[PDB]
């Protein structure tokens, strides 16, 4: 898709592509606002139609032109026009440079056709009610998004759900011993991959004296 | 891009909610910024007794009221406003002395009753509560820097194991563990205080008001009961004996949890456990959902009785008085009750998680699984009592306007009569074995009548009401019918579009709005009930069964004085009352259009005025509108402004028709 | 052993042995309170009723100097007037110190000196 | 005085004002220095609440920090 | 005499109820020009930027935010995933769990907090 | 800007695209349903929330879900006109 060269609107003045068209209040508020939206169009008859800023107009036979603040002026106008049978219209958003963004046909056709090389954004692979809950999510990446969690998020929330009710069997975190730990950082041992295999004995230690304190009175 | 004019109604909406604060990112800012709050709070509610401590002892009469208070009246400050004629006098003023206000606080009785005796001892009071102000943001700055060090010797700080990582969750251990703080509340802050106040009155408030007795031997423990009859009040000596009592059995109770040793006391998580429990006791929501659910039947019987057993030196010859504290306790008490759903809410909605779909374990778990039910018999229950009280008084109001009082449906309050039956021969039994009897209570049983079986009923109807809407709120927070995943929208959310019928009003912040108006109404209903019965208690008991009754003889018969206050005759010292009457009224309709009429009429009457704005030849060449857009308020921030506009008139208006009606 | 105990976790604790622990020399049934090496006083080690265990000692000893501070002035006063040395300047006859703090706040001294040591102990609260 | 109300008319209530004056200017000051102690307190408070608690304090302000001996003991007795 | 509080009055009321005020007035609609205006309520202030980045500086708080942080040993806890979904992969299926755990947690929301651009 | 969400229940009905007053919504290729199509969308940006696409989808609850964030309005999702943020 090639995009036009569709010029500034300060700079276009007595276009002949320009439909006839009352002229209201209603237009792009100049003075105040550089960000203008343009939709062109190429029509069969000169057929009457209702501008989205009030007042109607008369198209062209061949090429048009329009110039709106809003993109949502622009798309009312492609509707209106294609419920009269006109497609091949395009709808740019000029930047305040006067660059030019082409927007709604923005693969060339339109949105409500399928066509290849489309990915949905914006999806999520579950009912809607398979979103996690906003409470489990608390202070995390997703603090009051609980719609934006990743599916594997939302998977890994509802097993700590699932498991977090069976409480006879849960494992109470032991107290840390603040005291006799916690020396400077730089007073460190290394060996990482040891660490892990100190934290297996520790917890262990940790179970079994557990398990010999309950098997006494229970 | 940048923001528009909604940016201030926005963060105003949420300045304190600071749950939303965006650089917070753990429990332990969260705590961190609470705590420093309830110090900056609490200076606050010492810098407010400071001021009327102060206001008492400067711009007052302190001094003369406590010597004649039967028929003198306390001021509460001068009036200076430059308003006022520069010539003449006002009626606020005798002639060319300043101008005053008559205080209906009821603080003059309090420090009477305390032992206050001299404006000196009221000065050193206000020194001595504006110290303990700086004390507390001390206290608040003490606790950053603690925490902040705490922070700090995390640089000092390594288990030497992966498991270091675990101290995250033990960082505000100080604020939220929970056994600490109950024993130490249950036990200091209520029990010790109690004894404290106790040994206040030995020590000042007895001496300071009889003859010079003995060395405050124990003799000063007294059981009479109520209303001493020269100051118709509560015998100080059985207040101390009282605070006595409540002191040890707090104390005693306040031992119950684990608080500073793991050997001795009970672990809250198990006393829950093995209970119909078990909440979620580290939301902070909840745990002010539930505390501010006590604070209610705390300040309702504090409204209570302080009109029934009047403790206070004399306070029961003030008309005013009486009135002004019973309604503003029940306003306070009914903005906590609904606090305390709001929040309960807003916990659903937040900081409660749920099993799967089936594990009927939690409490809340359980209430969801019925919730139908509980709003289908709460609707039910609503509903019988408004079509039953509208219908009887319907029928009273039509009988009596067709010249037949004797066709009335009088229903005789026998349930109420046979509960004071069985409470007054208790008492009478108590009294009559007494070598001291022929006491008093004032009004702690009451002349009960039809009329008071329809306003009780109607007490009840606003009550089941304003539970249902919070119930509803709460229960459908997180998802209803209609809308099946509101927990995945914030607690307060505009609405779910004008499909599938229509959806204004869906979130539970609009439920908690719904509600606040019956809150509002239950409670306008139990002050006219109080205030009607207080004016005259013989046409309340006589003509209180017809509606007509309510809009003739209370509201435009009491209403004289008030209008009267300035005219074109004059003004008397009720002006004040009826201008801000007026001001009320204003206040009260003007919320009406932000509560009516909706967002899109005046967006589109906003951009015509901002066409006009860009359309005038100075303003275009100055300002375009790119930096603070002008918008129309938002749907949730218009309800909002529509609730406080409403609730501000309702509850405003109220002060100056009791204040015209009694004074 | 200046650690309370040898552990990693707070459950498998293993306390150091008794005749190792590092015990105050003051009160020699108690192990030192660490928190106090390095201040000055820190070599009879007597904190009992742990006061130090929660509050810095940083206060503390701010504390423990203008008690001290204030009670050497005080005693010497005290003993002065006491011995009979009264100021030069006349409306200074107090006859006695126990009727001394009544009578100069009457004449109008003692509320002078109270602000003067008021500035002064606010500029000291914000320097503790 | 103008009176409103029918009962301070029908019983008479007056109220009755001081001929003196209260409180002398000197206490208004004592009372007023205390109260710019809390405003300046308040105002260095309110300022630390909308900053928050800088964690990076570490990497830049001297000392290593401190947790009470009675922190620890807090901080291992559960929660 | 009972007035001579007035003098007090006479400063402080139209102090307190317009200096005061206007100046606060004028205070707050400058300080809502500031880049740090409500930057606590206000999305994609700096300083939010700044104490987000302190924060997650804390060696106690860098992996605050994952909400998968907490498994002691992430290595142990995925070969017994995979060897659990070994027994249980239906057929020839082709699936591993390492690249259906990859392939799970990456969505496409390119449009989820984009105001972490400006500030 | 707001943000618009697209569910597995979708069914390819092309409704909330059509009703989309700012082009947001588009279909894209699937095979998830019998139309072989669902609903993406590309472009929230451009959502002023008017949530037509959740009164057009006929799915027992949306398989289009609109999320308003309003401490989050840009001028696309405000629908400004006489202003101008850029
Ligand atoms: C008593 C309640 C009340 C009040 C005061 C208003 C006021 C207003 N409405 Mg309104 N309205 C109400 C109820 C009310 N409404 C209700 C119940 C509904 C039903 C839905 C509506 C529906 C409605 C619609 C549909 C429209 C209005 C409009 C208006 C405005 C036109 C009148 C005007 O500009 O006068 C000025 C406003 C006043 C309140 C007059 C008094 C001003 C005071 C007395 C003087 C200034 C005070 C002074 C400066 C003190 C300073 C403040 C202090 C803090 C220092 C005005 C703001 C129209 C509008 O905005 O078009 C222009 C409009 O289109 N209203
Ligand atoms: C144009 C209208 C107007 C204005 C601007 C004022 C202004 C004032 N009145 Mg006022 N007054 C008015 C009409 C007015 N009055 C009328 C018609 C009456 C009835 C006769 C009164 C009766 C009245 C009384 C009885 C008192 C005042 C007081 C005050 C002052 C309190 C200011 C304050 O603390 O702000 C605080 C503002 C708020 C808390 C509102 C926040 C929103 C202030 C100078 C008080 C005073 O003298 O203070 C020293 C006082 O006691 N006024
Ligand atoms: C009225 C209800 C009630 C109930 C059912 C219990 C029940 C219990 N308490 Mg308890 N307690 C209560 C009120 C109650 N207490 C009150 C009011 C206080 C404050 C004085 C305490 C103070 C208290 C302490 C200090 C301790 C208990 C302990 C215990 C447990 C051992 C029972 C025992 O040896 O007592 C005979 C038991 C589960 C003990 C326990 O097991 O703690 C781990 C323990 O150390 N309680
Ligand atoms: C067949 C008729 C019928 C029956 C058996 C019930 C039965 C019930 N309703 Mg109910 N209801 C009905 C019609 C009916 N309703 C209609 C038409 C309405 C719309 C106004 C309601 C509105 C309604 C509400 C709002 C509530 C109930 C509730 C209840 C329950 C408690 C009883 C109660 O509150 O009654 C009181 C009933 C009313 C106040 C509604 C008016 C009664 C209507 C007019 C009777 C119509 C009967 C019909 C004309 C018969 C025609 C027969 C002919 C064709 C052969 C109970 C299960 C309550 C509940 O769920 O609590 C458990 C509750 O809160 N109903
Ligand atoms: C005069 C004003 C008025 C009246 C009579 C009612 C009447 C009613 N409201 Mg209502 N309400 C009002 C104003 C009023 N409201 C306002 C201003 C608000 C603020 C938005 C609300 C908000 C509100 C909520 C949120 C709820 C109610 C409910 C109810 C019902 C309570 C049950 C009952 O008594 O039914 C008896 C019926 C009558 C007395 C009507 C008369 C019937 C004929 C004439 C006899 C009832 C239909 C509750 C409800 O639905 O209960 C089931 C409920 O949930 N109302
Ligand atoms: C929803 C129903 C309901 C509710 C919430 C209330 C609520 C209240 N009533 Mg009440 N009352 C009701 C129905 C109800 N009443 C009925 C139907 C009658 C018979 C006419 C009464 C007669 C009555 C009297 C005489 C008194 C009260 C009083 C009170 C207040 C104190 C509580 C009490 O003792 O009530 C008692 C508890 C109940 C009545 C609950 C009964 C609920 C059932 C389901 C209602 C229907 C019963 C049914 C009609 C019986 C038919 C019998 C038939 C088969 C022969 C309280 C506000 C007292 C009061 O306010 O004094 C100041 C008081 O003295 N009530
Ligand atoms: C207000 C006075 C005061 C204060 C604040 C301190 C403060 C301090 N002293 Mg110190 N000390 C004092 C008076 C004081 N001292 C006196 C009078 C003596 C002489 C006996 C000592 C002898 C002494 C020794 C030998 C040592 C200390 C040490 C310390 C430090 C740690 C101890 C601690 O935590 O206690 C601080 C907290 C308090 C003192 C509060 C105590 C308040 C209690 C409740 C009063 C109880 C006494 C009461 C009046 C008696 C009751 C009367 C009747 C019932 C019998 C700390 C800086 C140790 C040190 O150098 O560590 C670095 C150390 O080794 N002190
Ligand atoms: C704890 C300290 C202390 C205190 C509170 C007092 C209190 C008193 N002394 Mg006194 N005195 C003290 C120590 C103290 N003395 C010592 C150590 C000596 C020996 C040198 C004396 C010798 C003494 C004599 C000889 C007399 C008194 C007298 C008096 C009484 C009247 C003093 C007066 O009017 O103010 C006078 C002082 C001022 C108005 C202000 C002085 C400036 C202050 C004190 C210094 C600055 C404040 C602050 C501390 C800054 C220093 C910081 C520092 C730590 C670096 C009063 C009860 C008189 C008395 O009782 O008889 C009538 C009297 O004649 N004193
Ligand atoms: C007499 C006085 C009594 C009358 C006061 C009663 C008011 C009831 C108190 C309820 C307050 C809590 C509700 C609230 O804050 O949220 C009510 C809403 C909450 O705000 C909503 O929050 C939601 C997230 O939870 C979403 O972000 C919504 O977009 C946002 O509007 O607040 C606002 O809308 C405030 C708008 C008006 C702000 C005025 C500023 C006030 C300045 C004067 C002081
Ligand atoms: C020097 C001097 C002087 C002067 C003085 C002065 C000048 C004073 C002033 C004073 C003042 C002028 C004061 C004021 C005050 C105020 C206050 C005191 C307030 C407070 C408040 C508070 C406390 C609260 C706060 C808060 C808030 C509200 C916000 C949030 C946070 C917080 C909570 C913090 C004289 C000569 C006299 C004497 C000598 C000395
Ligand atoms: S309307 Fe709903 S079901 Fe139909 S294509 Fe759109 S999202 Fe899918
Ligand atoms: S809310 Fe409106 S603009 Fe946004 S995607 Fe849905 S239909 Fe389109």
């Amino acid at each position: 898709v090639v995009a036009e060269a569709i010029p500034r609107p300060e700079d276009l003045l007595d276009s002949p592509k320009f439909p006839m068209f009352e002229g209201s209040t209603g237009g792009y508020m100049s003075r105040s606002t550089r960000e203008r939206h343009a939709i062109t169009w190429t029509a069969k008859g000169q057929a009457k139609f209702e501008m989205p800023t009030g007042g109607f107009a008369i198209m062209n036979q061949g090429e048009n032109l329009c110039y709106f603040r809003k993109k949502e002026q622009c798309i009312a106008l492609g509707k209106q026009l294609r419920k009269m049978k006109i497609e091949n219209y395009k709808i740019y958003r000029l930047k305040k440079d006067g660059t030019v963004i082409f927007m709604h046909p923005a693969d060339g056709v339109f949105p409500e056709k399928v066509n290849k090389g489309r990915v949905q954004v914006n999806g999520r692979p579950f009912t809607i009610r398979g979103n996690p809950q906003q409470s489990e999510l608390k202070f995390t990446k997703y603090q009051g998004k609980g719609y934006e969690a990743d599916p594997l998020t939302t998977m890994f929330v509802k097993a700590r759900v699932m498991a977090f009710a069976d409480v006879p069997n849960l494992f109470a975190l032991p107290q840390p011993n603040m005291d006799e730990l916690v020396p400077a950082e730089e007073v460190d041992k290394y060996t990482r991959q040891e660490y892990t295999t100190r934290m297996m004995e520790a917890l262990k230690r940790v179970q079994d004296d557990r398990a010999a304190k309950a098997a006494k009175s229970l | 891009g940048r923001c528009a004019s909604s940016r201030y109604l926005q963060v105003l909406g949420s300045i304190h909610d600071i749950e939303c604060g965006f650089g917070i990112d753990n429990t332990l800012s969260l705590n961190l910024q609470i705590f420093t709050a309830h110090w900056g709070h609490l200076t606050i509610i010492l810098i407010w007794v400071s001021s009327n401590l102060y206001h008492i002892a400067s711009n007052a009469n302190y001094s003369l009221w406590v010597k004649n208070p039967i028929p003198s009246m306390p001021i509460a400050h001068n009036i200076w406003d430059p308003h006022f004629t520069n010539s003449t006098s006002t009626p606020y003023s005798h002639t060319i002395i300043t101008t005053i206000l008559i205080a209906y606080s009821g603080i003059y009785n309090q420090l009477y009753t305390s032992g206050f005796n001299t404006i000196n001892q009221i000065y050193k009071t206000t020194f001595t509560f504006s110290c303990l102000a700086v004390i507390s943001i001390l206290l608040a700055k003490i606790h950053i820097n603690t925490h902040s060090e705490l922070l700090h010797k995390l640089a000092s700080h390594t288990s030497q194991i992966p498991s270091f990582f675990q101290l995250l969750y033990f960082l505000d251990v100080a604020i939220s563990s929970v056994n600490i703080r109950f024993n130490f509340h249950t036990g200091i802050l209520v029990g010790l205080f109690s004894i404290g106040y106790t040994g206040h009155l030995l020590d000042i408030t007895i001496p300071a008001s009889r003859a010079p007795l003995i060395h405050t031997s124990p003799s000063y423990l007294t059981f009479f009961g109520g209303l001493k009859s020269n100051t118709s009040s509560l015998y100080l000596t059985d207040i101390a004996h009282h605070h006595l009592a409540i002191g040890i059995i707090s104390i005693l109770t306040g031992h119950l949890y684990s608080s500073f040793r793991a050997a001795l006391g009970t672990y809250i998580r198990d006393i829950l456990y093995t209970s119909h429990l078990t909440h979620s006791i580290k939301s902070l929501h909840l745990a002010l959902s539930l505390i501010l659910a006590s604070c209610t039947p705390l300040t309702s019987t504090t409204a209570q009785h302080i009109y029934s057993l009047t403790p206070y030196f004399y306070l029961s010859y003030d008309h005013i008085y009486s009135t002004a504290l019973y309604v503003h306790h029940s306003y306070i008490t009914s903005f906590l009750a609904i606090a305390s759903h709001a929040h309960t809410a807003i916990t659903l909605v937040r900081d409660w998680v749920a099993p799967l779909e089936q594990e009927s374990s939690s409490k809340q778990i359980r209430i969801h699984t019925h919730k139908a039910a509980i709003i289908s018999h709460l609707s039910w229950v609503s509903l019988w009592l408004g079509f039953h009280t509208l219908a009887v008084y319907s029928h009273n109001d039509t009988c009596i306007a067709f010249n037949s009082p004797s066709k009335q449906i009088l229903i005789e309050a026998s349930n109420g009569q046979l509960i004071q039956q069985a409470s007054g021969k208790a008492l009478y039994g108590t009294i009559n074995s007494i070598n001291n009897y022929n006491k008093s209570f004032d009004s702690f049983i009451h002349p009960i009548s039809p009329g008071d079986l329809y306003v009780h009923h109607a007490i009840a109807l606003g009550l089941h009401i304003t539970v249902l809407i919070l119930l509803k709120g709460g229960l459908e927070a997180r998802g209803s019918k209609l809308m099946p995943d509101k927990m995945e929208h914030s607690f307060g959310f505009s609405c779910d579009g004008p499909g599938r019928g229509g959806t204004c009003d869906i979130s539970a912040w609009d439920s908690f709005y719904l509600a606040t108006f019956w809150m509002l109404n239950s409670n306008a209903w139990i002050s006219f009930y109080f205030h009607y019965k207080h004016l005259t208690p013989r046409q309340f008991s006589e003509s209180s069964t017809y509606l007509e009754s309510w809009f003739r003889d209370y509201l435009w018969f009491n209403s004289t004085p008030l209008i009267h206050g300035y005219s074109t005759l004059g003004a008397n010292d009720l002006s004040v009352q009826s201008w801000s009457f007026l001001l009320t009224h204003l206040a009260w309709a003007s919320g009406f259009m932000f509560l009516i009429s909706w967002r899109g009429y005046w967006q589109e009457l906003i951009d015509i005025i901002l066409y006009i704005h860009l359309k005038t030849p100075i303003l275009i060449n100055l300002w375009n509108g790119d930096i603070y857009t002008p918008l129309a308020l938002s749907i949730v921030q218009a309800r909002f402004i529509g609730l406080v506009h409403f609730s501000t008139g309702l509850i405003l208006t109220y002060p100056p028709f009791i204040i015209g009606a009694t004074s | 052993x200046x650690x309370x105990x040898x552990x990693x976790x707070x459950x498998x604790x293993x306390x150091x042995x008794x005749x190792x622990v590092k015990m105050s020399p003051s009160v020699p049934y108690l192990p030192y309170p660490e928190r106090l090496e390095g201040w000055v006083g820190g070599e009879k080690g007597f904190d009992p009723l742990r006061t130090s265990d929660i509050i810095d000692v940083y206060w503390l000893r701010e504390a423990e100097l203008k008690h001290g501070r204030i009670c050497m002035l005080a005693t010497l006063g005290w003993i002065s007037v006491d011995a009979g040395w009264r100021f030069e300047a006349e409306m200074f006859q107090g006859v006695s110190v126990i009727n001394a703090h009544n009578k100069m706040v009457e004449m109008g001294v003692m509320q002078q000196m109270l602000s003067i040591v008021g500035v002064c102990e606010i500029f000291s609260l914000y320097l503790i | 005085r103008v009176p409103g109300g029918k009962r301070t008319q029908e019983l008479g209530l007056v109220i009755p004002m001081a001929d003196e004056d209260g409180l002398t200017d000197g206490q208004v000051a004592g009372l007023f220095v205390i109260a710019l102690v809390v405003f300046i307190s308040a105002m260095d408070l309110a300022k630390t609440m909308y900053n928050g608690i800088n964690p990076a304090k570490f990497k830049t302000s001297k000392g290593k920090g401190y947790i009470s001996p009675l922190v620890k003991r807090y901080i291992e007795n559960g929660f | 005499k009972y007035g001579d509080q007035r003098k007090f009055a006479a400063v402080l009321v139209p102090l307190t109820t317009l200096v005061f005020p206007a100046v606060a007035m004028g205070m707050f609609v400058l300080y809502s020009f500031q880049e740090d205006a409500f930057w606590r309520i206000v999305p994609g202030t700096k300083r939010a930027r700044e104490l987000d980045e302190a924060w997650r500086e804390h060696p106690l708080f860098a992996n605050s935010k994952d909400p998968l942080d907490g498994l002691i040993n992430p290595d142990d806890y995925e070969k017994g995933l995979e060897e659990a979904w070994e027994r249980a992969k239906p057929a020839g299926s082709t699936v591993t769990v390492k690249d259906k755990l990859k392939q799970l947690s990456k969505q496409n929301n390119p449009h989820w907090e984009s105001w972490r651009a400006m500030s | 800007s707001h943000a618009v969400k697209i569910y597995d229940t979708c069914i390819g009905c092309t409704l909330c695209v059509r009703a989309c007053p700012t082009d947001v919504l588009e279909m894209v290729p699937a095979s998830i349903n019998a139309a072989k199509q669902v609903a993406s969308s590309p472009r929230v940006e451009d959502c002023v929330g008017c949530k037509r696409c959740e009164t057009a989808c006929p799915t027992d609850f949306l398989s289009i879900r609109v999320y308003l964030q309003d401490n989050e309005e840009t001028q696309y999702s405000l629908g400004l006109d006489l202003v101008d943020w850029s």
